[PDB]
């Protein structure tokens, strides 16, 4: 399946200015947009090739989406002072109000999961419910936006952009950049070999360039998997669009040819085995 | 209570001599957003562009820093992350195969 | 499309 999400952070600023409210778009794990409302007249940006079309193809596009982020821009620094007060909070301390929401997207275009989740300094606060009419709120003080958001009927405003809008945005990002999101790159793997002592040797197996960022890498021993002696590190971009993944294991010297890596990727044809 | 940065220095391009390269400082797991991230040269300082700020399931930020480098086959890099989690900056080296 | 954004 692909997935539209959205990723809004919001910060107060004590004795330096103004809050702070930043906006990033993404289809699956490639970014194409952002909103920083610390520029002068910040205005909404393409972060992906195929949003530097979108101007011809939507040409109301910008204008309504810098449109709507400077108004959730405005409504957020005011969430802020809301929030705050609901924990009896002073206006010292910075404090940071986080929203992620988006849609799930089979084959056929059709919604799987609608979500829309709020955090606040962090942990959660209120979240909309599976079926989108309703909200669950994290503690006491979020019983307010709860009953506010109730009595208004946002649970299904929400339900109306999660089921129409952000399906059509999906697929019309995904068509728009076919080559850049429907893409499937294999990771180009090898091991390297480090000694430390005489008895034991590190093997660290590499996996470069492969998108999207979903791999699984194991180790084996004689077919014996050996996920839990092995060091595993998270998975990091390589700032061209795609991800680097190493595990490691510390093996008796002389005896390489036992420990195999297996890599599973989604362009993979089949799971590859790897020796030193 | 904040979140400590995990911190990954790292090149794109696995690392041969001569050849031009990018530089990454990846940091991430962390929390409040407020944070400091540069890449230094043998020490000093150097120019870099920064990610667009982001966050995982867990609520963490993450980070991407990185510039354009030329590697040398012996020369120092290294990536500074200031955040209120820590008692004072970390700087964590740019090593060969990590 | 961004969604609405609603007060917290």
């Amino acid at each position: 399946f692909h997935s539209l999400r959205y990723f809004y952070t919001a910060w107060s600023r004590p004795g330096s200015g103004e809050p702070r409210f930043v906006a990033v778009g993404y289809v699956d794990d490639t970014q194409f947009v952002r909103f920083d409302s610390d520029n002068a007249s910040p205005r909404a940006e393409p972060r992906a090739p195929w949003m530097d079309l979108v101007e011809q193809q939507d040409p109301q596009y910008w204008d309504r989406n810098t449109r709507n982020a400077r108004d959730a821009a405005q409504t957020y620094r005011v969430g802020l002072d809301n929030v705050r007060g609901y924990y009896n909070q002073s206006e010292a301390g910075s404090h940071t109000i986080q929203r992620m929401y988006g849609c799930d997207v089979g084959p056929h275009g059709r919604l799987l999961r609608g979500y829309d989740q709020l955090a606040y300094d962090g942990a959660d606060y209120i979240a909309l419910n599976e079926d989108l009419r309703s909200w669950t709120a994290a503690d006491l003080a979020a019983q307010n936006t709860r009953r506010k958001w109730e009595e208004a009927g946002y649970a299904e405003r929400d339900r109306a952009y999660l089921e129409g809008e952000c399906v059509e945005w999906l697929l019309k990002h995904l068509e728009n950049g076919r080559e850049t999101l429907l893409r499937a790159d294999p990771p180009k793997t090898h091991i390297t070999h480090h000694p430390i002592s005489d008895r034991e040797v590190t093997l660290r197996c590499w996996a470069l360039g492969f998108y999207p960022e979903e791999i699984t890498l194991t180790w084996q021993h004689d077919g014996e998997d050996q996920t839990q002696e092995m060091e595993l590190v998270e998975t990091r971009p390589d700032g061209n669009g795609a991800f680097q993944k190493w595990a490691a294991l510390v093996v008796p010297s002389g005896e390489e040819q036992r420990y195999t890596c297996h890599v599973q990727h989604e362009g993979l044809p089949q799971p590859l085995t790897l020796r030193w | 209570e904040p979140r400590t940065p995990k911190i990954q220095v790292y090149s794109r391009h696995p690392a041969e001599n001569g050849k031009p390269n990018y530089l990454n400082c990846y940091v991430y797991g962390f929390h409040p957003p407020q944070i400091e991230i540069d890449l230094l040269k043998n020490g000093q300082k150097m120019k870099t562009e920064q990610s667009d700020l982001s966050f995982s399931k867990d609520w963490s930020f993450y980070l991407l820093v990185h510039t354009d480098f030329t590697p040398s086959t012996v020369d120092e890099y290294s990536c500074r992350v200031n955040h209120s989690s820590l008692a004072a900056p970390h700087m964590v080296k740019w090593d060969r195969n990590n | 499309d961004f969604a609405n954004t609603f007060l917290p």
